[PDB]
């Protein structure tokens, strides 16, 4: 058998997209321009376009439910206290900054950093019936909203996301957390300054990483892109002719006789409109993809930030420990912090321990042998003990189980009674 | 939607594409929003819970009675009085 | 087009998984691989359903013997029946038909 | 109450898809076949290609 | 647009996929249902066309 000797604390990250940008559309300005004379004829089509208003207003209103659902999972704004002292631990980096004007952490500026005299390219859109609605809640509310469960979980741990908040020392909560894994507790009480070295450390390469690599935000980043080219399309769209004399109405009205025109005009108008047809489908696929996206980050919240999770490789790699959240443009990012086990041994072991014709399995640990005695030790963490009736008990006789070992069993008691 | 109503319809007789039912603007509490202009709600400086998202943080209600807007609530507030021996 | 990863290549992985299953238990998931006799690792496994550890140790052979006539219960189920693959035969029939 | 005096082992299979075939098309291939002037009529539709 | 939503839900299954794999083959899952009927052991995968 193996068992590890030492271990280490690791924070990884997870970006995951929420929101998608909400886009309107004014058809008739889009297709017919700013001629009154074209709108007349778009009427002999139908209600062609009050099913695009209808699909692209669900869409808006699917965005503002994807943020509320994600971020606004606290009942109550908490408060974290004056006073920084956590036992060791430093925070410094994810709690709020109040001299900034944003109370906006370290980490976030980075990352809304990170994410991104001639007509602009939105007043060029925006000239031809396309614009955006903003959002529901702004980017200081949702800082709110991630700082009060930043404070939540750094005073209270897992009680605040189950009922009222019971205040807890950050150490006793930690060594909860210790007791999750299958670690006693005095492994970290006795270890306090190193856990807590170790975790500002990774904290720090965490900020070292995100601040000099360039394209670790391309999840985000591709949501933005994919609209915007969205757009540009359909814009260009405007200048292809198909099939008539020009791309120009007013010229095409200007120049010849009603018969042509209406065929001219017809045209033109068909292929307009199978253009805004083919962008509110991509629109409508984009949305569920977004939606399902932004489904996984509020179950992410609910069962790694707000509790601690067994399920294997959900909240990072290794055994979760705890996890904390931040905005980003149009995403959430979560820093895991997990448990690793190292520098493992060689020893022999056996399933069970004879004496006195009796087998002994231990009861929560593992039996190990250094090459001449054998002990009893935890299984993620190296820590001989002297086998005793303390922590084994028996279960018949030596003659059914395979791999029983002769040794003995200390019975405290008899040195007591004997004294 | 969009607009910044210092260019609103004053109107004359006809000069807007809304089937002329100009709403009065000077006496009916103009706001400015980052969603556009709000036209017949009066601005308030308290917070509720959102009603009707009119958007950016602003949302709208029916109060008092007439329509007001104001700027949502996330929540109370609250403190959690934490040490390290309790 | 082809895709980028060949079916050797799929094998070898899954032919990884399985060894550091069968050798390490659940520990090459989580870090290092640390190696374990099977038989005490089944009786972990017993311990995390709320069984202790004895009742696998004394009733190895037999659970042994179970688990080996499973196994070949379902290579009968695949050489007696021509529908239990059926979800792949229909995303290939899907693709042809809009072909 | 009633309590379990013996046990069974069982093994059962799960098949789940994981990949699906990937297509390319050629535009003009398709629609125009052969015959340039379709080919220069077609370069007028825009760019749903 | 077919193809579009075929990926869609492939996409869907093999996301299911990947977490049966992370959670029944790289441990003990104590979720219902989740790793086959009964008290889940273990799990092993086999690769097969697509
Ligand atoms: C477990 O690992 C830690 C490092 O993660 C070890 O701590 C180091 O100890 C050496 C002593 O030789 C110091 O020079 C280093 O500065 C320590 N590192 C840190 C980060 O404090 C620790 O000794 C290891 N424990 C065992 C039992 O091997
Ligand atoms: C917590 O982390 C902050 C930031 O890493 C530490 O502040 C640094 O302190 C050193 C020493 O005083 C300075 O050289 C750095 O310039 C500081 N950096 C920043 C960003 O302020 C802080 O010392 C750590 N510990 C505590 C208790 O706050
Ligand atoms: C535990 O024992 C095994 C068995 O000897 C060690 O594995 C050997 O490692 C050496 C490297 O120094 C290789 O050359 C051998 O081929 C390995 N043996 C086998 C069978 O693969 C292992 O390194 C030992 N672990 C510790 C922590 O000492
Ligand atoms: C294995 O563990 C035993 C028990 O601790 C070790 O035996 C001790 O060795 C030290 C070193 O000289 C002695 O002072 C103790 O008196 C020994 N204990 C007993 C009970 O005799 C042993 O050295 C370890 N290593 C090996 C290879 O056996
Ligand atoms: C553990 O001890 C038992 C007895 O204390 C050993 O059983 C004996 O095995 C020898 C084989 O040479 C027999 O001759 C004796 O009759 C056995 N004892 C009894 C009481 O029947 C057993 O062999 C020991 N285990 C190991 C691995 O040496
Ligand atoms: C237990 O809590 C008290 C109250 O916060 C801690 O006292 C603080 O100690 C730090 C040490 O640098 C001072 O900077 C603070 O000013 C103290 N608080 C007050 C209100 O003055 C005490 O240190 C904590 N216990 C331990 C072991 O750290
Ligand atoms: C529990 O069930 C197993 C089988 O599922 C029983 O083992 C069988 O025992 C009979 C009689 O000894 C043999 O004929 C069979 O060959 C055994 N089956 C296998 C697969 O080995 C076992 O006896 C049952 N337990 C009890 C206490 O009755
Ligand atoms: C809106 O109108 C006011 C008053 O003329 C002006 O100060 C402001 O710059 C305009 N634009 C915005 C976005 O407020």
């Amino acid at each position: 058998i193996a068992i590890p000797t030492n271990f280490t604390i690791s924070v990884t990250t997870e970006i995951l997209p929420v929101s998608m940008t909400k886009t309107s559309v004014d058809c008739t300005m889009y297709i017919c321009g700013d001629s009154t004379e074209c709108s007349n004829l778009l009427l002999q089509y139908g209600s062609f376009c009050t099913q695009l208003k209808r699909a692209l207003t669900g869409i808006a209103v699917e965005q503002d439910k994807n943020t509320q659902e994600v971020f606004a999972q606290v009942k109550q704004i908490y408060k974290t206290p004056p006073i920084k002292y956590f036992g060791g631990f430093n925070f410094s980096q994810i709690l709020p900054d109040p001299s900034k004007p944003s109370k906006r952490s370290p980490i976030e500026d980075l990352l809304f950093n990170k994410v991104t005299a001639a007509r602009d390219l939105i007043c060029a859109q925006k000239f031809k019936g396309l614009t955006v609605l903003p959002p529901l809640l702004t980017d200081e509310m949702i800082a709110q909203y991630t700082s009060a469960l930043l404070a939540g979980t750094i005073t209270s741990g897992w009680t605040f996301g189950a009922g009222p908040a019971l205040q807890i020392p950050f150490p006793m909560q930690m060594a909860y957390r210790f007791n999750g894994i299958g670690v006693t507790q005095n492994v970290l009480y006795e270890n306090q300054k190193l856990i807590a070295n170790q975790f500002n450390s990774a904290i720090g390469k965490i900020q070292d990483s995100l601040s000099s690599t360039p394209s670790a935000l391309g999840k985000l980043q591709d949501v933005v892109n994919h609209n915007a080219q969205a757009l540009n399309t359909l814009v260009k769209q405007l200048s292809s002719k198909f099939g008539a004399i020009s791309s120009v109405l007013n010229d095409i009205f200007s120049r010849l006789d009603p018969p042509e025109a209406e065929v001219q005009i017809d045209r033109l108008i068909t292929g307009r409109l199978q253009s805004l047809q083919t962008y509110v489908t991509q629109q409508l696929i984009r949305a569920a993809e977004i939606r399902a996206s932004a489904n996984l980050a509020a179950t992410k919240m609910s069962e790694c930030v707000l509790g601690q999770s067994k399920r294997v490789d959900f909240c990072g790699k290794g055994y979760h420990l705890m996890s904390f959240p931040q905005s980003a443009p149009h995403g959430v990012v979560f820093l895991h912090v997990t448990y690793v086990p190292a520098q493992e041994k060689n020893f022999t072991t056996a399933p069970a321990i004879c004496h006195d014709g009796k087998a002994h399995f231990p009861r929560e640990g593992v039996f190990v042998s250094n090459g001449t005695h054998w002990f009893v030790t935890q299984r993620n963490f190296y820590e001989p003990q002297i086998i005793t009736t303390d922590n084994t008990f028996v279960s018949g006789n030596c003659d059914v189980v395979i791999g029983i070992v002769n040794n003995t069993v200390y019975d405290p008691l008899q040195p007591e009674l004997d004294s | 939607q969009g607009v910044n109503c210092t260019e609103v319809p004053v109107a004359i007789h006809a000069d807007q594409l809304t089937p002329t039912w100009r709403v009065y603007s000077t006496g009916s509490n103009v706001f400015q929003t980052r969603a556009g202009c709000l036209i017949g709600a009066e601005y308030v400086n308290n917070s509720y819970e959102c009603d009707i998202p009119i958007g950016a943080g602003i949302c709208a209600s029916y109060q008092t009675q007439s329509i007001i807007a104001y700027t949502m609530s996330l929540g109370a507030e609250n403190s959690v009085a934490y040490s390290n021996n309790s």
